[PDB]
């Protein structure tokens, strides 16, 4: 797996 | 004490969720608390997709102080999408509260399976103004600007399955957690935690790589070119197609990552990025590692380097403090 | 003989591998042969990632018949992204030849770490015009309208590992790849090779699922609400914090699908999906049935299914033939 | 996993 924002 | 703690527990040995609240009447959720991002969002009671099904939910029309938007917006991140509508009411993070934007998400259909596969309800973003959408001041920064912390800081401390649970401390900085003296980083832009170190792994050499910490990544993610030569001849199984890459957890080869500075180094041993698998075969561990390439070469610190090091981010001075966590409390 | 036929090479049994040519010198390249896309792409030689350092490079400038665009493309798929800019040249199938737009790629790190660990050097869409990035007439339709072929249509049969080799033939039917009858499905849309079908494991039914037919996918991939109920009655391992899950290949629990329309009845057991991982330990495998969800509930019958059966794609008939391929030649 | 156009 979990990757957090664009 | 004296600072505002947030207690957290692990998610599969390898996440972490702290629970937070939204609404006067301090409507319960559990958070990823995500470095990694700048924005929060609860899913509504408005919700309709499948993904909401085991969720707490927020409802507006029990809390008094909220008020309405309803402006749409939809939230992305690398592992995916929700969407919804901005709202405002009181976050409660610890016993420090105030007013706050934040996101009812009504459809969770874009960040599947994980949702549904995970048990926190939202996401509260940690970074920087300028990673938000909709151009919201980070909590942190917020509650300090209107004078409910000395300083505009958080802290990490992770929480280990079988041993101790983990803080996220808001204000201030506690000598329990870490051993050692803290080391201070400088930030190489306010949008991530974002700090430039060499990553040093075989005789393989990446000078003043972007190195993003990030609570809301469960792994330590490499520049893929970067990967493909850690690997070489490292006696890893990388599975078709897969980023799974399986070894002997006591495979003599596996290397020890080095990020240095001119004011520290920061090492993550085997034993900190290699995750168990005895249930796939006796002796087995995956490197929690993948490959990922932003515009620029960046690694992403995750979890496992906050489980090892606590971690101080500092808004006030732009920089990530490092300190060898305590083994035990 | 009689139609052109591209001979295609086996990837551990979970993809597999055709040459085209481009250029009217032979400049040789290595293609995922791919029916769930519509354009076709090179590595340029004006490529310098380090994806594109172990591939087979397209240089423009040793080709007489090539024809400057230049307008920038960015090709997405599920599995990653590539970026370029369109070109036209002499793309020769088989024994057959074109003029054709296509995508010299300059930027492969969005499809990585795919792209390095694979020894493909590009990929050749076999979908329909609406599919396509800068509205592109697919080969197969180009190559019918020009009378080079009898018949607007592909036929894939698959290599199997340690069995046979597999081929790609264009411009008609060949009775050596298959026994017992052809059924026609009909396309429920000209975009991907779709069509519906009745998905069932056991009492675990989608009736009129769309059905893409991918040979550009190892997987078979299903609703994710459609794999989580498959595994309730599964005990398989599922792979930290990543949406695979290991078993024994001897699994007598482990499911076949049944794909049922009006015409025919299709299924699939697990000896065509799972993905071997002999390499790991004895006997163990991928489940290779991945969750993916489209805003219409789809499964994609990527390569496994396309091992076990035959298939005809004629665009003249806005049909997909399905028949069992022979063991083998 | 590898899954090919959007």
């Amino acid at each position: 797996x979990v990757v957090x924002a664009x | 004490s004296s600072n505002d703690n947030i207690e957290l527990v692990d998610f599969q040995n390898i996440m972490f969720y702290g629970d937070a609240e939204v609404g006067d009447n301090q409507q319960p959720f559990t958070f990823i608390l995500d470095t990694g991002s700048a924005n929060l969002w609860v899913p509504s009671v408005k919700c309709t997709t499948a993904g909401c099904l085991t969720k707490h939910l927020y409802d507006s029309s029990k809390s008094r102080t909220y008020e309405k938007d309803g402006t749409k917006v939809e939230m992305n991140y690398v592992s995916g999408t929700v969407s919804g509508f901005f709202s405002k009411d009181l976050v409660t993070v610890g016993n420090l509260s105030l007013p706050y934007k934040f996101i009812e998400v009504i459809d969770t259909n874009g960040f599947e399976p994980t949702y549904t596969a995970s048990t926190f309800d939202g996401i509260l973003g940690l970074g920087w103004k300028d990673l938000s959408i909709g151009s919201v001041d980070p909590i942190v920064v917020e509650l300090k600007n209107q004078n409910k912390i000395e300083n505009a800081l958080f802290t990490f401390y992770l929480p280990v399955h079988d041993k101790h649970t983990g803080f996220l401390t808001i204000g201030g900085i506690e000598e329990r957690f870490y051993e050692g003296p803290l080391t201070y980083e400088k930030l190489n832009h306010d949008l991530y935690w974002q700090i430039t170190l060499d990553a040093h792994v075989g005789n393989i050499m990446l000078e003043k790589a972007n190195c993003i910490v990030d609570s809301g990544t469960s792994a330590i993610t490499v520049p893929t070119d970067f990967l493909n030569k850690m690997l070489q001849n490292l006696d890893v199984i990388k599975v078709p197609f897969l980023p799974f890459y399986v070894t002997l957890c006591n495979n003599s080869k596996l290397p020890t990552f080095e990020f240095t500075s001119e004011n520290g180094k920061y090492t993550l041993e085997p034993e900190y990025y290699l995750q168990h698998i005895e249930d796939v075969g006796p002796g087995l561990c995956m490197l929690n590692i993948i490959g990922l390439d932003f515009p620029v070469p960046t690694f992403i610190l995750g979890d496992p380097f906050m489980r090892k090091y606590f971690t101080v981010f500092d808004y006030d001075n732009h920089s990530v403090g490092i300190a060898l966590a305590k083994k035990n409390l």
